[PDB]
């Protein structure tokens, strides 16, 4: 009846086992399970993610052991929070992380167990640092083809997620499926130390530790002189003369600005004499 | 044995997210769990772990319990998904260690020959690269005490892994990287004097406190020994650089020369080419 | 932010790569390159160096999935 | 045109651009191997036969 | 070895599986026993004894050979202008002796792909070491021996 676009709140702790357990299955595809709480129709949260045994014979719906979860939920009771299960996830490192033929067969089984059972995919390969990558989807019922086939209200959270549209075969699965919006509920307490732990460990280890003399400048002078004539022949090549040769051509970069910063490296590193000492 | 450890931000978060678990229900003590190490070599690495319900009474300061039904079967869980991952020890968020911590390691030595404990910090404050690591050995003592079991500090360092920087390094997004060669090295210099000379004053005041009170530590002897290794140059009045004086500017010899030589021709590249392309568009248009 | 965008294009594709054989330069911003398997691939060239190292026939490294000219 | 070189997209497997091919260059290269240019200024003594 | 089973990309071998290969190369022809017997030749009783001996003597009389140091014959050249009834007489002697018969021809060893009939003997004589006679019969040895 009434269906509203869902918003997925992921915890920074749940983001860990998505890429981490997925990295352990690389190259092969894994099968996980999502753990969280259903607040309402238009929003959903995943508060935890745990690792499930990887299948070396290929992913199947029987790869999830029911006594593995029954022993896990009991261990979650003695753990701080015993929250009910919600849905499943699987890695797909070998390709662009789209729902395979097994993923649709385990859909109607998991959506019978739990109401939503959001399908979540993840890939390591698409980037390293500055991209969300991952993936998510939710099955829209094929029996609804008799009814209105274009959910959801509050559109562009889908529509904008429908950008880039990610080639063809991916959105070729937009038949019988619709993706879901992933935003981050603020962990910033942990996220503030995530930046502090990362950059401090990357700043000279104490900031002190790190803080071929003339010879490095004799090797640099070959880049600061012998590179000049191959750079300064181009203005004489800009002289035609004049003018039979196709123009414009700009040879100014990148050596000029590199030798600039090359002195910026050597000047402030030589200031270590004046800085460290006295 | 264990020399240095590698703590990932992922496994350290597994201590931090459990601080939300039992932090809302309270009450006393801290977050404690069992550590799953990855040992490929003498250098120790940690990937994942599992947090276990744990409590330490005050009164009763020596009372501690792990849940070992949680430790046994959940090991067969992580072992089934990851064959390489095994328990190398335990951890906790400290911030400091009560004397009772001697008994936590000796109990679990049945699991691992040497269990390394990792003291972590949920709220970053000071003074630097956070958390901590200890190793369990027996040095006895020189004074003749019965055999003394005291955890020795293990240097901790953060490390990375493939595919784990996807979501981790994404959420910050506010950092400027880096920039190497201009600001990166100089900000360290301003801090190298700060963080270098603050521990200089903190220790020299505690070393003066020795004569006053708190003796032992005598230490002995490690304090003055490496301090005298720092004494290869003091450097005191005035700098004792008579041999390093002409050599001082002689290291700045070519650095200033090239900086004079590069800026001359870089100008010839910048000044000439700018004037050329400028007047070609400027005056030929009008 | 544009200097941060310079780290972006230099980040892609990082590792791994696959060898391929350059055939000819058809037009700007893209060129065709024969794969080591023999199948000629038409790939957008990288925006950094479009000219001097192109050459009529040369062995150029390509990315695994994208086969990108770098 | 037939026999001409064309680019190929991955997804729809269509032709993105048109590329110049070589068919006549194959033959003509073998034709320039056997003989140089040899114009009228490169020939002489046959004037009665030319 | 080879032939062992292994599962998809996991690359684990559960068991080492025999035997050798392949298809018709392993077994050239499967022959149970002919409908005729050695009694079907008239007037040849003089020259069938030499035939019947060399095949029969290594089986039943082998115990007498180790005592006297006798070596059984192996190859026998049976030739005559056709019809000589050679192929009927050969196979018929394998019916009463229980010997398993294998049908093979010389020109059958030539195929488009080089190195076929040559690899067959590597397989054929390997079964001659594995299996006990039985028997193997071939025809047109003169042509193929050119
Ligand atoms: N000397 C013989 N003794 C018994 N039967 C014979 C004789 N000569 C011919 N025959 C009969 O003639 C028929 C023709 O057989 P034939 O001798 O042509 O085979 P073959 O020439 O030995 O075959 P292949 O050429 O393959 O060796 C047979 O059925 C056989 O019974
Ligand atoms: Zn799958």
């Amino acid at each position: 009846a009434v269906d509203t676009a869902e918003q997925v709140y992921i915890s920074s702790l749940a983001l860990l086992k998505m890429l981490k357990h997925g990295r352990a299955g690389v190259p092969m595809e894994v099968m996980g399970l999502m753990l969280g709480e259903f607040v309402d129709d238009y929003t959903v949260r995943v508060i935890d993610v745990f690792a499930m045994p990887q299948s070396g014979t290929g992913v199947s719906v029987e790869a999830v052991d029911p006594v593995f979860q029954a022993k896990m939920l009991d261990m979650l009771k003695q753990t701080g929070r015993p929250e009910m299960v919600v849905g499943w996830y699987h890695s797909h490192p070998g390709f662009g992380c789209w729902l395979s033929g097994v993923d649709i067969n385990t859909q109607q089984s998991f959506e019978a167990l739990s109401e939503r059972a959001v399908a979540v995919v993840v890939d390591p390969i698409q980037s390293v640092k500055g991209k969300v990558v991952i993936d998510a989807f939710r099955l829209i019922n094929a029996n609804m083809m008799v009814l209105g086939h274009e959910p959801r209200q509050t559109t562009s959270n889908l529509g904008h997620l429908n950008k880039p549209s990610i080639q063809a075969l991916i959105h070729g699965l937009n038949r019988h499926y619709y993706s879901i919006t992933i935003n981050y509920r603020k962990n910033e307490l942990e996220q503030k130390m995530l930046l502090n732990l990362h950059k401090k460990s990357w700043m000279e280890g104490l900031t002190l530790q790190d803080y071929v003399v003339k010879e490095m400048l004799e090797l640099a002078k070959n880049y600061n002189k012998a590179v000049e004539e191959e750079d300064k022949m181009t203005p004489e090549q800009l002289a035609i003369k004049n003018v039979g040769k196709q123009d414009p051509k700009r040879h100014l970069e990148e050596h000029v600005d590199v030798l600039m910063t090359s002195n910026i490296v050597q000047c402030l590193a030589a200031m270590l004499d004046t800085v460290v000492f006295k | 044995a264990v020399q240095k450890v590698v703590v990932h931000p992922l496994v350290l978060l597994s201590v931090v997210d459990h601080f939300n678990r039992i932090g809302k229900v309270g009450n006393q003590k801290r977050v404690v769990g069992v550590l799953l190490g990855s040992w490929q070599k003498k250098v120790l690495d940690v990937s994942n772990s599992f947090a276990v319900p744990f409590d330490e009474d005050d009164k009763d300061d020596s009372v501690w319990f792990l849940d070992h039904d949680y430790l046994e079967n959940m090991y067969g869980m992580f072992k089934k998904v990851n064959a390489r991952e095994r328990i190398v020890g335990w951890y906790h968020t400290g911030p400091k260690l009560h004397k009772n911590d001697i008994a936590i390691n000796e109990l679990m030595k049945r699991y691992c020959p040497n269990s390394v404990l990792v003291i972590i910090d949920v709220k970053p404050k000071d003074l630097g690269l956070p958390t901590e690591a200890y190793i369990s050995v027996e040095e006895v003592h020189d004074d003749g005490t019965p055999t003394s079991k005291t955890f020795e500090h293990v240097t901790s360092e953060i490390g990375a892994e493939e595919a784990e920087e996807v979501g981790v390094e994404h959420l910050l997004r506010d950092i400027k990287d880096t920039t190497v060669g201009t600001l990166s090295q100089r900000i360290t210099n301003q801090v190298h004097g700060l963080k270098g000379l603050n521990s200089k004053l903190l220790d020299i005041r505690s070393y003066l406190e020795k004569v006053a009170t708190g003796k032992l530590p005598i230490n002995h002897q490690i304090i003055y020994q490496l301090q005298d290794v720092f004494n290869l140059l003091p450097d005191v009045s005035l700098q004792e650089f008579v041999k390093a004086f002409y050599l001082k500017t002689n290291d700045q010899m070519v650095v200033v020369y090239l900086a004079s030589l590069i800026r001359s021709v870089v100008a010839l590249h910048n000044l000439i080419n700018n004037k050329i392309a400028n007047r070609d568009a400027e005056k030929k248009e009008g | 932010e544009f200097l941060h965008a310079q780290e972006e294009v230099k980040r892609i594709q990082s590792i791994p790569l696959v060898i391929g054989q350059f055939l000819e330069a058809v037009d700007q911003n893209t060129a065709i390159v024969g794969s080591t398997t023999g199948s000629n691939y038409y790939v957008r060239i990288l925006s950094t160096i479009d000219r001097e190292l192109l050459k009529p026939n040369a062995s150029v490294a390509l990315h695994k999935h994208s086969n990108a000219l770098v | 045109t037939p026999n001409c070189r064309v680019a190929l997209r991955n997804d729809s497997y269509t032709l993105h651009k048109i590329l110049p091919n070589k068919v006549d260059p194959l033959v003509s290269l073998m034709m320039v191997e056997k003989v140089p240019d040899s114009t009228y200024e490169m020939i002489g003594g046959l004037d009665k036969q030319i | 070895g080879d032939l062992v089973g292994v599962n998809k990309d996991s690359y684990l071998i559960l068991e080492t599986l025999p035997t050798e290969y392949d298809s018709r190369v392993k077994a050239m022809e499967v022959d149970e026993r002919p409908t005729e017997q050695y009694s079907d030749i008239g007037g040849l009783d003089k020259q069938i004894q030499e035939l019947v001996e060399a095949i029969v003597l290594p089986m039943n009389h082998k115990e007498k050979f180790e005592n006297l140091g006798i070596q059984p014959p192996k190859g026998v050249l049976m030739y005559g202008p056709p019809g000589t009834g050679k192929t009927l007489l050969a196979r018929a002697c394998a019916a009463q002796t229980k010997a398993t018969f294998l049908k093979l021809a010389g020109p059958q060893l030539v195929q488009m792909f080089i190195g076929d009939g040559a690899k067959l003997v590597r397989d054929a004589f390997a079964l001659a070491k594995e299996k006990a006679p039985s028997i193997i019969f071939i025809d047109e040895l003169d042509a193929i021996g050119t």
